[PDB]
């Protein structure tokens, strides 16, 4: 639903990660590929090694899209519509994979910002990631 | 569960620094907060309504310590998680009727709690080893449904 | 989403079910209780045997709520708001249960109307039931 | 997988009237239509873009018959589903990397196809027996992930 406290928790946390967002995107992908091998299947054209330039560069793209979402919490469907077509129509990503990546994104944030990672902040971010995943899979429903 | 030699080392190495009196309560508390429907199973625990009510709830801290100790048991018996959790499998399925999907959710928030506590030491490599253990425990507990 | 074709398939199918909707609601619950025993947990006050008057009566209420939804495909959140509170706040129904019931609702319609149950109709109905479940669990996220 | 003697009779009794040439293609076809992401695994089958294309696609009908035959093998060896599907488990997990959740989706649409074909003979009791079999097969296929 995304309530005022939620939005506040999301904006505040993103403000903290700031210039590190891109790095976090790359790290979260690494965590996803290592923890859930089935996900590597969507990136056959990638050198899926650990500090790879391709993984790092893609992580920056993912982090940028999330930053755009943070700026448009009121209209996620509008802000992410192009990405919705890409994921549903062209890539045909299994919905289950979004949960796996979302989990690794939370772990990455927990690792780097333990102090702001309170139970309330954890619940707001999970709501945020679940909201983004829903929009990126909306063409299936 | 596989857990190649190196993974075993990464897993047990970090577990030795885990404060079992803290982590269990923190993981159960967050499960109740992040996934609200799980509160239905803990009606006997008193006030859960707010995040701080959950975090200061004595029964939550006490039960969490018990859940954590059974995990410690599974870690010693990695070979035969199935037998180690057979009795608990019957409980959660038979008497509790907890859908297995929730075992996976608790496993994942435990991973978040470890990351929150260890920071950098909880590398992608360490997480991967723990993701295998947590999936293993969830599966051993869901055995009574298979 | 629910495209114009989906809505047409949904309205047209409901029109055919018509006076049998209530019966179908009771039969779908029966199939749910027998196929997925974990669901009986939410009904300790019910005599959960097969012909039961309690099950039948409840099925009529479930069927009536779905008929209301069919009449308000453009505003499911508004039309089902009270039920959203009931299920999320009061009963605290595990989201997984909605899939189970939805499946048995589809099986019941397939059993009774094999001719209308085309691949296209099956897909639209699935979208419908998933849309209803999402609204009934919206207070969790 | 349990299946009390009465359940086994319900299952086998219905399966003897199943047209294995039709049912398999119908179940796979509907899976591709209702859950679009599954089409990614069948790139080599040609045109799948519309419901009509999927339902007239010769590769879909042919592969479906193969999927159905495997089920018939599992039905004869209900007490050792694990061994019966060991090789196919490795295929789907290792070479195909199909998420297990999809095994449950195909099992469920197979149930819908049987209901569609048998009407009222597919009673709540018959469905319950089949839900057990379908969950058993999904389980055995997901074994190489456990
Ligand atoms: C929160 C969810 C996610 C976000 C915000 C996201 C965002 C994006 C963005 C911004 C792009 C770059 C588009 C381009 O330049 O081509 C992209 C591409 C893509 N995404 Fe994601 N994505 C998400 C989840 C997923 C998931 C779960 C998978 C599958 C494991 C996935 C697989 C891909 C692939 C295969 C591409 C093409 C990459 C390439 O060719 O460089 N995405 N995604
Ligand atoms: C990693 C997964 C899990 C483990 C290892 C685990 C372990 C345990 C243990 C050790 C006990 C028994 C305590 C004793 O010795 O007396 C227990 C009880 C129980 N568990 Fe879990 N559990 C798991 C997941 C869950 C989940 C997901 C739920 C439901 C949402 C749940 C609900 C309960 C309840 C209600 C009880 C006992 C009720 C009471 O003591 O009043 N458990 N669990
Ligand atoms: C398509 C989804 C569903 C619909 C449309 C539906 C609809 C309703 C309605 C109309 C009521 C009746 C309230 C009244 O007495 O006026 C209700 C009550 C209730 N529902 Fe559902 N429901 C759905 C899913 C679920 C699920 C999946 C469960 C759990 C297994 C569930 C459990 C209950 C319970 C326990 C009550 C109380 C029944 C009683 O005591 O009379 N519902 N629901
Ligand atoms: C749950 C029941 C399932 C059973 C019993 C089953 C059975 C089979 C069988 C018999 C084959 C052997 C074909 C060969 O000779 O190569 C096969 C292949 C395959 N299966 Fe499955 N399968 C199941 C689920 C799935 C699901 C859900 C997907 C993915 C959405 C899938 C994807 C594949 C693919 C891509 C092949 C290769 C097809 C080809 O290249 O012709 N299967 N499966």
């Amino acid at each position: 639903v995304l309530s005022p406290a939620d939005k506040t928790n999301i904006k505040s946390t993103w403000d903290k990660i700031g210039g590190h967002a891109g790095d976090y995107g790359g790290e979260a992908l690494d965590r996803t590929f290592q923890s859930f091998p089935t996900t590597k299947t969507y990136f056959p054209h990638f050198d899926l090694s650990p500090g790879s330039a391709q993984v790092k560069a893609h992580g920056k793209k993912v982090a940028d899209a999330l930053t755009t979402a943070v700026a448009h919490l009121d209209d996620l469907p509008g802000a992410l519509s192009a990405l919705s077509d890409l994921h549903a129509y062209k890539l045909r990503v299994d919905p289950v994979n979004f949960k796996l990546l979302s989990h690794c994104l939370l772990v990455t944030l927990a690792c780097h910002h333990p102090t702001e990672f309170t139970p309330a902040v954890h619940a707001s971010l999970d709501k945020f990631f679940t909201a983004v995943s829903t929009v990126l899979t909306s063409k299936y429903r | 569960v596989h857990l190649t030699a190196e993974e075993k080392s990464l897993v047990s190495g970090l577990w030795g620094k885990v404060n079992v009196d803290e982590v269990g309560g923190e993981a159960l508390g967050r499960l109740l907060i992040v996934y609200p429907w799980t509160q239905r199973f803990f009606d006997s625990f008193g006030d859960l309504s707010t995040p701080d009510a959950v975090m200061s709830n004595a029964k939550v801290k006490a039960h969490g310590k018990k859940v954590l100790n059974s995990f410690s048991d599974g870690l010693k018996n990695l070979d035969n998680l199935k037998g180690t959790f057979a009795k608990l499998s019957e409980l959660h399925c038979d008497k509790l009727h907890v859908d297995p999907e929730n075992f996976k959710l608790l496993g994942n928030v435990l991973v978040c709690v470890l990351a929150h506590h260890f920071g950098k030491e909880f590398t992608p490599q360490v997480q991967a080893a723990y993701q295998k253990v947590v999936a293993g425990v969830a599966n051993a507990l869901a055995h009574k449904y298979h």
